[PDB]
């Protein structure tokens, strides 16, 4: 919910200490409180149901957008332009390979986003930061 | 966690060592309390510097013993733990509810419920381990443990330990 | 807890403080003495300091 | 009637502490009276109020 | 809220209601027991 | 507000407002809640 | 387009008033979402061409698009003379914060630039356009003669009068803050009806503001 | 009449039927009905007895579910007893009503944060527990049980943790049966309260009967200066 925290089910109302603490790995609302319950003793799974995946409690942020989509969207954004900056001098002026380029990196950053091609855009990425 | 720090101790000399060299029976009696006892305040205390020059306080004599006590005050290596600390140690004994692990002086006891759930007892094998689908942690094995918890007594210091957080456990 | 009229709390409260009192110091200026089973008064915490029999 | 009529949170009747025998039937304006588990009940009767100047 | 009251009309509690829309207009007094109910004709008023 | 006169009957305290005097007994829950509300730079004062 | 959306919603949950040029929000916008300035300068191009080539029946639903399209590239080509507010609370008076962003042109000579540009012989007239040289400061164009005339009337044809205080020699003035005054009320209210009184054919009365010629006429007919 | 008065109606009606018993429900009702009620009054309605009622308006007093007004008036026979008023302070009872339920929420995490602390040891014989940092300054020399101070017995293992799920399933149960008091709040704390005392309460009460020895009227007096 929006306004109520499952994992401890409180309301904001009542309960004003629930905030906004996402993770990178799978984007929940889970409090402060939650979080400094389960995952203070050490590494666990998902605590939503139908979700598994091992998170750590120091990998814990504040979503800075509204939509859930949008936030992991621009967090994939960052996790390739980390590597992938290349600028117009990189490319020595040449406007249409920038074009290309930028074509690319959005391609790769739509595969991860939607995970149709994780496999091969992951080893893609994991060969590229090498260089 | 090894420290160097200023201590003062009072020492009880007894009216028998009031000899001409009454200064190296206090320096000796010094290091027999000092060098490796265990003090809650301050950590096991380990080894003993600048020996050559040690500041003695003059004696007071106890005014219903007559023991003379002094006042002496002296540079030493501690080794004190504090809770969310990372040590490396090695094994030195394993039972069902856990297995302590030598780091320093002290032995720090991981608990059953502080380390990830595929370790499993075995006390089939000799000696007794815990086995994993990935390691092995046995008699003198090297292990990396994080304290979380450690009770200091006047004269003892105990420590529990946790192989549960990432990048711990063999080495 | 059972409900109680609050002249009957009242009383009740007076009656603690005054066992208060007595256990304390049982010579008050005023007050009835807390007696023993034999008659004699109960020796509160003030008679057994003070005096030439007393603890000081 | 009245037996039915109780548990079905329709009516608050008043019984006798000895057995469990109707005298004096009211109506149930309010929620289900078996809304709350008992284990939490008791955790309300350990909490309480200081005064009525803090609150 | 302004056209009803609670009353005491002969010594008897009761309840004061104004029937306004109707014409002539009239105060029904009805006790809460329902042992009498009262009325008033507010045509021929004086004082 | 007005201060009653406060006297001592045993164990028990009772205060008496000044007429425009009406007498009670002040309850010691009561001058409990009244003595944590003193402040400490008040009771300091009063050599506490 | 759905990420720059999401950071305008970001960038609108603020408790006070923001004043920043375009260049910080384009700094900021790209530190945060990582959103350059050319897509942006090509948002209202691309935006209407997926919409021609979607070829949509219905184009309600994307209505509101356009003013994210005209937003962006608004505020990425244009960089001097142009101030972004962000306001926490669109009117004042409302109970609920109703946040609005303005994206206001400061430099009104920047839309005129191109027709003084364009064209050689420009004409700029009006009935009463006082003074001559504030113009010509306030927009970027020189005249070549500016001038001012002055009817000739054998009779005065029109009578300006100043009005500094009623009636009763008070002083009147329509400040906001003193809309509820009595005395200048009075007074206003007394010279309106006088002058219904006097005059033959028809007559017009004007206001600084709508809401002020509410609460005027409202209590007036209190 | 005043939906917010129908509001703070149901939530005090809700708030005895999950944690009290049927006759508080009675008795709450009772005063929520008629507004000003007398303890005479009471009775006649509910037809209950003098001790009975003890244990009730105790338990509603000690939670501000009820106010007590303590007038008393002069009936023409003078022979007048020091009559209670039992009504509602409806802000101070929302109030308590939601400094209670904030107490049993903070109460119930702060039992989830002890459950969550290690299970520990408990001996059977001296029946003392011991926290597992305690349990290893007395464990035994060959390192494989730990021995109490006293009985030197091997400490059995304690479930401080096994049921701490439990206690979070609890913490569930709780939430969603509370949820109908919560979400009347929402309106509660969006719009105003108004203070209303015994001389707002004589605005708005139900007649419990015809001939009521309590008189409603307000005597005010010259001289008391609490
Ligand atoms: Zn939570
Ligand atoms: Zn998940
Ligand atoms: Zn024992």
């Amino acid at each position: 919910n929006k306004d109520m925290c499952p994992i401890c089910k409180t309301d904001r109302y009542l309960s004003p200490d629930v905030k906004f603490l996402v993770n990178p790995e799978c984007y929940h609302r889970i409090c402060e409180s939650c979080v400094d319950r389960i995952f203070s003793l050490g590494p666990a799974q998902c605590p939503y149901k139908g979700c598994d995946k091992i998170l750590r409690k120091n990998k814990f942020k504040t979503q800075i957008f509204d939509d859930v989509e949008v936030e992991k969207e621009v967090d994939i954004r960052k996790r390739v332009f980390n590597v992938f900056n290349k600028t117009i001098d990189d490319f020595n002026g040449d406007l249409v390979e920038y074009n290309k380029y930028l074509e690319e990196v959005e391609d790769i950053i739509y595969k991860l986003d939607h995970g149709i091609d994780v496999a091969k855009t992951e080893e893609k990425l994991r060969t590229y930061e090498e260089l | 966690m090894f420290f160097i720090k200023d201590l003062s101790l009072n020492i009880t000399l007894h009216p028998s060592f009031f000899g001409p060299r009454m200064k190296q029976y206090l320096k000796t009696k010094l290091l027999e309390e000092v060098e490796g006892s265990c003090t809650g305040k301050f950590g096991y205390i380990l080894c003993v510097l600048d020996y050559d020059n040690i500041d003695i306080q003059r004696g007071r004599i106890l005014p219903t013993d007559g023991s003379a006590e002094f006042n002496v005050k002296y540079r030493a290596v501690v080794f004190k733990p504090f809770k969310g600390e990372v040590v490396d140690g090695t094994v030195v004994s394993c039972s069902q509810h856990g297995f302590e692990v030598q780091v320093g002086p002290m032995k720090v006891f991981v608990t059953k419920h502080l380390m990830p759930q595929d370790l499993t007892f075995n006390a089939g094998s000799n000696p007794p381990s815990y086995q994993s689908s990935e390691d092995v942690i046995t008699i003198k094995s090297r292990i990396r443990v994080k304290i979380e918890g450690c009770i200091s007594q006047v004269s003892s210091i105990h420590a529990i330990g946790s192989i549960k957080e990432d990048y711990l456990g063999a080495i | 807890h059972n409900g109680a009229p609050h002249h009957a709390i009242e009383e009740a409260e007076s009656l603690l403080q005054f066992h208060v009192a007595t256990y304390m110091d049982n010579d008050i200026a005023g007050q009835p003495q807390a007696l023993q089973k034999s008659g004699r008064p109960v020796k509160s915490i003030r008679a057994r300091l003070k005096g030439k029999e007393g603890r000081i | 009637t009245i037996n039915q009529l109780e548990e079905d949170s329709k009516i608050l009747v008043l019984r006798t502490k000895k057995d469990k025998t109707p005298r004096y039937v009211w109506y149930n304006s309010g929620g289900n009276l078996k809304c709350i588990d008992e284990e939490f009940v008791k955790m309300w009767e350990n909490v309480q109020l200081p005064q009525f100047a803090e609150l | 809220m302004s056209h009803s009251g609670a009353a005491i009309f002969e010594k008897v509690s009761g309840i004061i209601a104004i029937n306004e829309d109707v014409s002539p207009a009239e105060l029904t007094w009805r006790s809460t027991d329902g042992d009498k109910v009262h009325t008033v004709v507010l045509s021929t008023i004086d004082k | 507000n007005t201060q009653p006169t406060i006297r001592k009957d045993g164990l028990k305290l009772v205060g008496s407002w000044k007429k425009d005097p009406e007498l009670r007994v002040l309850s010691t829950e009561e001058i409990l809640n009244i003595f944590k509300h003193i402040s400490v730079k008040d009771f300091t004062s009063l050599g506490f | 387009l759905k990420r720059l959306i999401e950071y305008l919603k970001t960038r609108m949950k603020v408790l006070h008033v923001i004043s920043e040029t375009p260049k910080s929000f384009l700094q900021h916008l790209k530190q945060l979402t990582f959103i350059e300035r050319k897509p942006l300068r090509f948002c209202s191009e691309r935006l209407s061409l997926l919409v021609r080539t979607l070829e949509v029946t219905e184009v309600e639903d994307f209505t509101a698009l356009k003013d994210i399209a005209t937003f962006a590239t608004l505020i990425s080509t244009y960089e001097e003379g142009f101030l972004l507010i962000i306001e926490p609370y669109e009117i004042e008076n409302a109970a609920v914060p109703n946040p609005i962003m303005r994206f206001t042109c400061l430099d009104a000579s920047i839309a005129i630039k191109p027709v003084f540009e364009r064209f050689s012989s420009v004409i700029i007239t009006s009935g009463t356009i006082s003074p001559l040289d504030m113009y010509p400061r306030m927009l970027n164009f020189k005249t070549v003669l500016q001038k001012s005339y002055a009817m000739t009337l054998a009779k005065k044809s029109f009578l300006p009068m100043i009005i500094t205080k009623g009636s009763d020699q008070v002083a009147i003035s329509s400040r906001f803050e003193i809309r509820n005054d009595p005395s200048i009320v009075r007074n206003y209210g007394s010279m309106l009806v006088e002058f219904a009184k006097i005059t033959p054919d028809g007559m017009v009365v004007f206001f600084p503001s709508y809401l002020y010629m509410e609460s005027i006429v409202s209590m007036w007919q209190t | 009449d005043r939906p917010i008065d129908d509001i703070v109606k149901n939530l005090l009606k809700f708030v005895v039927r999950g944690f009290y018993g049927g006759s508080f429900v009675l008795v709450l009702d009772a005063i929520l009905f008629h507004s000003v009620l007398a303890e005479d009054d009471l009775k006649q309605l509910l037809s209950i007895n003098k001790t009975e009622l003890g244990p009730l308006i105790a338990r509603l007093r000690s939670d501000r579910l009820i106010s007590i007004h303590k007038q008393r008036e002069y009936p023409p026979n003078s022979k007048s007893v020091e009559r209670v008023y039992y009504y509602v302070k409806y802000p101070h009872a929302i109030d308590a009503i939601k400094w209670k339920v904030h107490q049993v929420v903070q109460r119930l995490k702060d039992d989830l944060d002890k459950n969550s602390e290690p299970n520990g040891y408990m001996c059977p014989i001296c029946l003392t527990k011991y926290t597992q940092l305690e349990a290893v300054q007395l464990l035994n020399f060959d390192r494989t049980e730990f021995l109490c101070s006293l009985c030197d017995e091997p400490l059995v293992e304690d479930d401080s943790g096994k049921k701490n799920k439990e206690k979070q399933d609890k913490l569930n149960r709780l939430m969603d049966q509370i949820q109908p008091i919560i979400d009347s709040l929402k309106k509660i704390d969006d719009s105003r309260i108004e203070e209303n005392t015994f001389e707002i309460a004589l605005a708005r009460l139900i007649p419990p009967q015809n001939q009521s020895h309590a008189a409603y009227t307000y005597n005010p007096k010259k001289g008391s200066t609490m």
